[PDB]
């Protein structure tokens, strides 16, 4: 799963941060595979498409608002209750006050396994995104070099065209001034001779 | 030279005549704007597609902040206006001066405030113009007008 | 002094993991402080000099590759070149990961590790640093692809302008040639007219 560990705060220990592992199940409405760890216990809750469709409109409030709350929070002022294994927190915002989802999490006895999953996904994501960044520097450098080369090509084209136009105009001015001198000489000859 | 006084010269004659003349541009860019630009003026060639900025002097808008010539914008195609200006007899003055008369606004339009500072210090006031006046004009091989390309 | 995330895969302990979150000093060829953790107990310790290479001779492999391999195993990413069975023994507080060539017990490094009580905050910081690097890499990808699109668009625009200019500059120069042709033709017509007038003058 896309088990992204997102930092959350405890109810009694705000300074010590739990990492709400925001996973994926190919769907976003059904929440995520919510695995939680503290270094002393594990909370691996497998919430599925069973407390979403019915829990969306149970409190006389729209599914869209419920799904919006899930996206804005499950994916701030976070609070986790260890005693009940139930991820609920005070969402003290504008017109929002309720237990966000009936997320009765499941707890496995060994925190080492959820720590395994967290560390594995963390380092895999670091490696994947570092390779992504590497070929992105590669592509960015390639396009920067291409753009600079074409800009220099246009520089050379403009310079060459301006030089050719200038020298052609100068030669034409020489020829035309000589022709005009001939014309005025013919004017003088017709006037006198 | 090979130029005659009674036999009309064609392209082949002109190329041979011009080839006979040595190639040397010993003339300062102001003089192309004054006399050589008048060749396209007195004989009505100022409407040429690729060289029509001969007497139009624009602002090479390639700086994030105007009146400073060190903050060149990188990764953008703002230098095309200067080369298009350099494609003709346009005096490419990189800073706001009396020459600047066609401010070709590129990817940043918030710089108009800095243009207001020097829009009164110089006689021929420059006007806020879009990229169509320069960047797309020579791409279309023309010379757009300020009124139809304002902003 | 920083902690580098190396989750060595324990074949002997698939349940209790072990991270060799090395907190190394400003030395690599000499004894480097390597720190370990499992999830509920961390194993820290200071590695001495001239003793870590005794097991390297027990390994009977190349030196210099020893320092690089220690860096690879300690830092992020287990090195494919010399794969060690990550037997981070909790039964001895000695995280031995060894390449037992020619089917014999050959030890790699003398690591004096001690079991502690609460590595929770340390592992929290470890995975937090991992995912902070992930987030900054994602933001880097975002602005990198933004710059990619911007440079591609500018490259296409400059290429189009350059192609049009190179294609039509020869035509423009030929137009100038024809302009000179017409001007000189009219000048020669005037010259011939004046010559004929002088013939009758």
């Amino acid at each position: 799963m896309e088990r992204k560990i997102s930092r959350i705060h405890l109810v009694s220990e705000p300074s010590i941060t739990h990492f709400l592992q925001v996973s994926w199940e190919k769907t976003l409405e059904s929440g995520f595979v919510i695995t939680l760890t503290d270094g002393h216990s594990a909370w691996t809750g497998t919430v599925s498409e069973s407390e979403i469709s019915q829990e969306a409109d149970d409190m006389a409030m729209e599914k869209g608002k419920y799904v919006g709350e899930l996206r804005k929070a499950l994916l701030y002022t976070f609070n986790f209750s260890k005693e009940s294994c139930y991820f609920f927190f005070e969402k003290n915002l504008k017109d929002v006050s309720f237990r966000l989802g009936s997320f009765n999490l499941e707890k496995v006895e060994n925190p080492a396994e959820v720590i395994r999953e967290l560390i594995c996904y963390c380092l895999d994501t670091i490696a994947e995104n570092q390779a992504k960044n590497e070929h992105l520097q590669k592509e960015n450098e390639r396009l920067l070099r291409d753009w600079n080369d074409v800009q220099g090509r246009f520089e050379k084209c403009v310079s060459a065209k301006e030089a050719l136009e200038t020298d052609l105009y100068k030669r034409f001015i020489l020829v035309l001034n000589e022709k005009k001198t001939k014309i005025r000489s013919l004017h003088n000859k017709l006037l006198n001779a | 030279y090979g130029d005659s006084y009674f036999i009309d010269t064609d392209l082949n004659q002109l190329k041979e005549v011009f080839s006979g003349i040595k190639n040397s541009n010993e003339q300062t860019p102001e003089e192309m704007a004054s006399l050589i630009a008048d060749l396209e003026y007195r004989y009505s060639w100022d409407c040429s597609p690729l060289s029509m900025f001969r007497r139009h002097t624009v602002y090479l808008d390639s700086y994030a902040v105007i009146n400073d010539l060190s903050t060149k914008n990188e990764g953008t195609r703002l230098a095309i206006k200067a080369l298009e200006l350099r494609f003709h007899g346009a005096k490419v003055v990189s800073c706001l001066a009396e020459g600047v008369s066609h401010v070709i606004i590129g990817e940043d339009h918030s710089r108009v405030a800095d243009f207001k500072a020097f829009r009164r210090t110089f006689k021929r006031k420059f006007k806020i113009l879009k990229e169509s006046w320069v960047t797309d004009s020579i791409d279309k091989c023309e010379l757009q007008e300020e009124n139809q390309y304002l902003i």
